[PDB]
């Protein structure tokens, strides 16, 4: 785009070279574009995919039943099962799990990870 | 939730990948024999001479790197590859216009396609109860819990972890009383409707819509 | 800074080129690919993400207000005026007027309506005949047929407003417009034939001349309700304009501060993107927004001060400011214009066609002992096939002629064409060939398949020959991927809704691709061969 | 406090578009270098912090 | 009662018939009405005040003359004092009339000032009378116009005329 940009502004006349910043207003015609067809056009062109594809997935919109956090809610009655931990049982290995599962281990393995990256 | 999105149309990239790989090989067959030398942009690092090489060279195209200088020197009058026993065909404008254009469509195409599949997610008032505070109350659930044997196990009002959003006035001691207690938080905290007969409603209601143990769902 | 200058996707190539050369071809490129993928690609569909998430929440926020009511009713208001107003001259027509009562109908008529955009399509031809040096009997023919088009528009312009009423014909927008264009003629050749036209002149003149193409779409109404809604919109569209503007002032004249006058290198001057005074300075911060050369304005701008050091290379400080909060307020800008009308104006339609539509409806060879078995293991050994193939074709040697490897995947395309026959063969058994309905034809899938095997084959049939013809009918033989099409029952829906998508979005690519059609003529005339240079 | 009861405001908005302009007719010459509009607009540069500064102690 | 062998016509219209805002409609309905209806339709043109109704010295015999060329076997009045049904439905001679109204409040006084804005002060004139048209139900509103263009509006008034013929 620039090197055109200043091909056209040295632009002289009818078959004749080029004379150096013969016309800087003609840089408008090449802003104008830039912001029609480039800027604002095609992003009027996704904001149109956009709005298309939320009415391709709107057909399934169902208001017979409610909104559709409680369509989300409802399809999570599917939670409420267990997650292994491993709470422990001997004393020696007791203590070794607490302080590692602390978040004072956490945090100063966070620092460390940092000081690595420096 | 993008990786999930992503991971959930492996097709929308595949028609991508078979973009590239349809002008990666017409590129191949047609401007293959051009000269490689520099000063020009069909070079030691730019040409459709291997496959790798070529799929490089789409690539460039598609982030808009200097394409047109590439289409200017795969125009006709260039000299043959000495391999090749002149060469650049004037294709080289439909090949590099059209893909242009294909490849940024068909990015947005799958952009959109990974948004929207989203679009649950990206507008979200973070107020409402949404999956965020059903794991956080699984998470206290299993602190006040160990692996599946909460029957009933409560003696206790020590959740108050369950923040302002879901005692005000002992509402938490109604909420209570009135995975079975997961699904009575979720309709309760909720507060869609109040008549005193919302339970025989969640009754049918769960009937009609379901599939698993629904002789403790109500009570 | 590397890596943020290859992120933005210029300059990407050069820093993989130069480390190719350092440390060889081979591994660099899973570097700077990814590098580009995750963070370009990546990081891009996650902003459009976020600010589409915002938008629709702004589009649900702005139900409180109820702007749209407002706008529809607009909309029905203007629809229901020029609606009475027909009402109204067809009761004048009750100094003998019996002309208008039939020059009506005939404005009405179809015939009329397609003689004048056959007008504008002749309007259109004389316009696009421009031509470097074209010869001087076009000259003449262009002028004279400039002429006689802008007389009969004139014509069917005053025609128009006499067959309805004035104050009724200006309140169509789109009439408006008309009489704005060939008032625009008008002054064209008033000012012509006087001969004090000027250059800007020739420029604005003969744009108004393109702008009559216009004169098509006015029946596609989705645009139509855009376009009212742009024009509903306008304090807004026009209010975010001005603050862009006002971002660019600004980092233009500190532009002008930093870098004034400082991009004097002794070298010869291809520095044309200097900051030196404001009009230049504009240019070089537009081309830094759209991200063209900020590299080179960039190494300029470091380059001025000093080397890279420490004091100096901190005005990459400016340049990275500039491209991060000006591509986000572009994109903001040029999104939100674009979604809050493009989501509104789609409601107008999806609410008044809708609406008409429940108004209109409220007021009224051998077939026996054949093998369809195993169609679940053909099913995947043809795919399993035409991967191979891809990859085949995807092995090939371009730059060799006799190359070893050619004749090896000459014998893999024997095989794997005489195997692609067999199951053209085989679909003998199931209904098609032309006979039986043609159930064959009625899915054209069937149909390609047989179409690129049989240029397969043809290409053979030429290679006995061994004539250059099989130089196109090697080429097209890249059709072998898409055989996949019909046998992914995924794959198929996926390129059914990119079909179903480019025509939903027809309307758009219409209007862009016919404006830029006006860019193109304007173009031509400013600079129809003033580009040459010794 | 009866002054900004006045709209004025618009006048200083005035000042504030005068100083743009008088902003962007400012040519930065490469070295110290500068021809009379320079030398004027420094004058006017002058006069714009007095009627910024006194402003500033009304409000 | 008994049908005076036919339903006499009247339009109501938007508004009082003494200004050419309304009185345009009726005759651009009017031109289209006869124009389909040959050997169906008689269209007349009455002046006097027949809201004075029995079923004034030139109101005396004006009534009769009506139902005389409604036996005559529909029929078209034209008025210029029916500006409502209640000014005409005190009593039953069973008729149909069109009730022409306006969706809007607010295309009335653009329509005013369309020709010449010597009428333009009786706009209120004008809006009143329809605003006094607005209320009105549709069970004595019975024949319902509501669109824009005549060339439908004009092919709605033709379904009203069969239901005996
Ligand atoms: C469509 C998806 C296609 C995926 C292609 C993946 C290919 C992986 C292996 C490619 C390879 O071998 O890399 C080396 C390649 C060429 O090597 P080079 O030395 O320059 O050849 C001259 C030898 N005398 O050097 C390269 O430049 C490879 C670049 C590949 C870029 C792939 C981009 C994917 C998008
Ligand atoms: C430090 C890093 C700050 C954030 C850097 C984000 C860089 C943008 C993503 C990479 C990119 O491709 O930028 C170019 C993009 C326009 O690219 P394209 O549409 O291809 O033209 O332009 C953009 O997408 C600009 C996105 C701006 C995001 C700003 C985030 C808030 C600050
Ligand atoms: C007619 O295209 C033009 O005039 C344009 C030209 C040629 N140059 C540039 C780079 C533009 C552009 O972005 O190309 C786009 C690239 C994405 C696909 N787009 C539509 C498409 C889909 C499938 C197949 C083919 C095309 C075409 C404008 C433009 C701007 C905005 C919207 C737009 N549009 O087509 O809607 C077009
Ligand atoms: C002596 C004055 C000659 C130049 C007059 C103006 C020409 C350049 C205007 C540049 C406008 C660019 C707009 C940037 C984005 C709003
Ligand atoms: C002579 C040195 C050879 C080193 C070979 C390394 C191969 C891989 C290097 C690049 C991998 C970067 C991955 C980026 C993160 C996904
Ligand atoms: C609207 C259709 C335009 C078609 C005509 C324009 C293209 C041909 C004119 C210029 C050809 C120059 C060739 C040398
Ligand atoms: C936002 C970070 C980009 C720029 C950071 C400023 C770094 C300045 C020092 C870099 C080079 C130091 C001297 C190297 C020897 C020539
Ligand atoms: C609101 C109008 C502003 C226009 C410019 C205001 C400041 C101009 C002062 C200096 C003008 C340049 C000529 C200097 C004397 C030769
Ligand atoms: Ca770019
Ligand atoms: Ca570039």
């Amino acid at each position: 785009w620039p090197e055109l940009l200043y091909r056209s502004i040295d632009s002289h006349t009818e078959d004749k070279g080029p004379i150096y910043n013969y016309r800087v207003e003609i840089s408008i015609f090449f802003i104008i574009y830039i912001i029609i067809i480039a800027f604002f056009m095609m992003n009027i062109f996704v904001g149109f995919v956009i709005v298309t594809f939320q009415e391709q997935g709107e057909q399934e919109y169902k208001n017979c039943e409610l909104d559709k956090n409680q369509r989300q809610c409802v399809e999570y009655a599917l939670k409420a099962r267990p997650l292994r931990r491993y709470i422990p049982k001997n004393q020696h290995q007791y203590k070794v799990w607490y302080v590692v599962n602390s978040t004072y281990f956490e945090y100063l393995m966070f620092v460390l990870i940092l000081l690595n990256t420096i | 939730t993008f990786i999930k999105s992503f991971q959930a149309l492996p097709y929308v990239a595949l028609l991508i990948v078979m973009l590239f790989f349809i002008y990666a090989v017409i590129g191949m067959q047609v401007f293959g024999k051009i000269a490689l030398n520099d000063t020009t942009e069909i070079n030691r690092n730019n040409n459709f001479q291997t496959f790798p090489q070529a799929v490089l060279l789409l690539f460039r195209c598609a982030t808009g790197e200097a394409w047109q200088d590439i289409m200017l020197a795969c125009m006709p009058g260039k000299k043959c590859a000495p391999e090749s026993e002149p060469c650049g065909s004037s294709f080289a404008v439909f090949y590099f216009i059209s893909f242009y254009m294909l490849c940024a469509f068909l990015i947005i195409n799958l952009f959109v396609a990974v948004i929207m599949d989203n679009f649950d997610y990206l507008t979200r008032d973070w107020s409402i109860l949404g999956p965020h505070h059903l794991d956080e109350f699984k998470r206290i659930w299993a602190e006040y819990d160990p692996e599946a044997k909460g029957r009933i196990k409560h003696l206790d009002v020590v959740t108050l972890l369950r923040r302002i959003q879901p005692c005000p006035h002992r509402v938490a001691c109604k909420r209570l009383v009135s995975n079975a207690t997961l699904f009575a938080l979720v309709r309760t905290a909720l507060r869609i409707k109040t008549e005193g007969n919302l339970e025989q409603a969640n009754e049918e209601l769960r009937a009609i819509i379901k599939k698993l143990l629904d002789q403790v769902v109500p009570p | 800074l590397t890596v943020f200058q290859c992120i933005t996707m210029e300059g990407w190539t050069d820093v993989l080129y130069w480390v190719n050369d350092a440390v060889g071809r081979d591994w660099p490129w899973i570097y700077f690919v990814t590098l580009i993928i995750i963070g370009s690609f990546f990081v891009l569909n996650l902003v459009l993400g976020v600010l589409s998430g915002e938008f629709s929440k702004e589009r649900e926020k702005a139900k409180a207000r109820g702007d749209f009511q407002k706008l529809r009713e607009k909309q029905q208001l203007e629809e229901d005026l020029k609606g009475y107003l027909d009402w109204i001259t067809q009761a004048e027509d009750i100094w003998n007027r019996f002309c208008r009562r039939k020059c009506r109908a005939a404005v009405k008529s179809n015939v009329f309506y397609w003689l004048v955009i056959f007008l504008v399509f002749l309007n259109t031809l004389t316009i696009a005949s421009e031509h470097y040096n074209q010869p001087n009997w076009l000259t003449e023919v262009q002028d004279t047929a400039n002429k006689a088009l802008l007389a009969l528009f004139t014509a069917e312009m005053l025609l128009k407003m006499y067959s309805l009423g004035l104050q009724a014909y200006f309140v169509s927008l789109f009439n408006r417009f008309d009489c704005f264009v060939v008032c625009g003629g008008i002054l064209e050749t008033i000012l012509v034939e006087t001969k004090i036209m000027s250059p800007l002149g020739i420029s604005v003149l003969r744009c108004v001349r393109l702008l009559r193409i216009f004169k098509i779409t006015r029946y596609w109404n989705s645009l139509s309700n855009l376009v009212a809604s742009l024009l509903n919109s306008v304090r807004s569209i026009a209010s975010l304009l001005l603050l862009l503007f006002l971002f660019i002032i600004i980092f233009s004249l500190l532009g002008m501060q930093l870098f004034g006058g400082k991009f004097n290198f002794d070298e010869m001057q291809t520095r044309r993107s200097t900051f030196d005074n404001f009009p230049q300075s504009l240019l070089t911060v537009f081309q830094i927004l759209t991200g063209e050369d900020w590299n080179s304005v960039m190494y300029d701008g470091i380059m001025a001060y000093g080397g890279p050091s420490f004091p100096g290379m901190l005005v990459c400080i400016y340049f990275i400011i500039l491209f991060i909060c000006g591509n986000y307020i572009l994109l903001n800008v040029f999104l939100a214009i674009a979604v809050d009308n493009l989501a509104d104006a789609e409601s107008l339609t999806s609410a008044q066609k809708e609406e008409e539509e429940e108004k209109e409806r409220k007021k009224l060879f051998r077939l026996q002992c054949h093998r369809i078995v195993n169609d679940t293991i053909f099913t995947n050994l043809i795919l399993f096939f035409i991967l191979l193939s891809s990859i085949s074709l995807a092995a090939e040697d371009p730059v060799q002629h006799t190359s070893f490897r050619n004749h090896i995947l000459f014998y893999f395309d024997i095989v794997f064409t005489t195997i692609f026959t067999l199951e053209i063969i085989l679909k003998m058994t199931a209904y098609g060939a032309f006979l039986h309905k043609g159930s064959f034809c009625r899915n054209y899938f069937n149909i390609l398949d047989l179409l690129v095997v049989s240029v397969s084959l043809i290409s053979f049939g030429i290679q006995s020959s061994a004539i250059n013809v099989v130089k196109i009918l090697r080429v097209l033989r890249v059709l072998r991927p898409l055989r996949a099409i019909n046998r992914a029952k995924g794959l198929k829906h996926v390129v059914q809704c990119v079909f179903v998508a480019i025509r939903t979005i027809g309307n758009i690519v219409i209007v862009t691709t016919l404006l830029q059609f006006m860019f193109a003529c304007i173009g031509v005339q400013l600079f129809k061969g003033k580009l040459y240079t010794c | 406090s009866i002054v900004e009861w006045k709209p004025f405001e618009i006048i200083i908005l005035l000042t504030i578009f005068a100083n743009c302009v008088a902003l962007a007719i400012y040519i930065p010459f490469p070295e110290d270098d500068s021809n009379a509009t320079n030398s004027n607009l420094e004058r006017v540069e002058y006069l714009f912090l007095i009627i910024f500064t006194v402003e500033a102690f009304l409000k | 009662d008994v049908v005076p062998s036919m339903r006499p016509v009247v339009l109501v219209g938007p508004s009082l018939k003494g200004y050419e805002v309304t009185d345009m409609m009726q005759k651009a309905l009017f031109d289209f009405l006869k124009h389909r209806f040959e050997g169906r339709i008689s269209i007349t043109r009455v002046t006097a005040d027949i809201s004075l109704a029995k079923r004034l010295a030139e109101v005396q015999s004006e009534i009769e003359r009506i139902f005389e060329l409604a036996r005559t076997l529909l029929v078209v009045l034209d008025a210029d004092t029916i500006n409502h049904p209640a000014q005409l439905s005190k009593t039953s001679l069973a008729p149909i009339i069109v009730y022409v109204k306006i969706s809007s409040p607010k295309v009335l006084q653009r329509l005013i000032k369309s020709r010449g804005k010597s009428q333009a002060k009786h706009l209120n004139v004008q809006m009143v009378a329809a605003d006094k048209l607005a209320q009105c139900p549709p069970e004595l509103f019975d024949v319902i116009l509501d669109e824009n263009q005549l060339e439908d509006a004009c092919e709605h008034l033709a379904d009203y005329l069969e239901a005996y013929w």
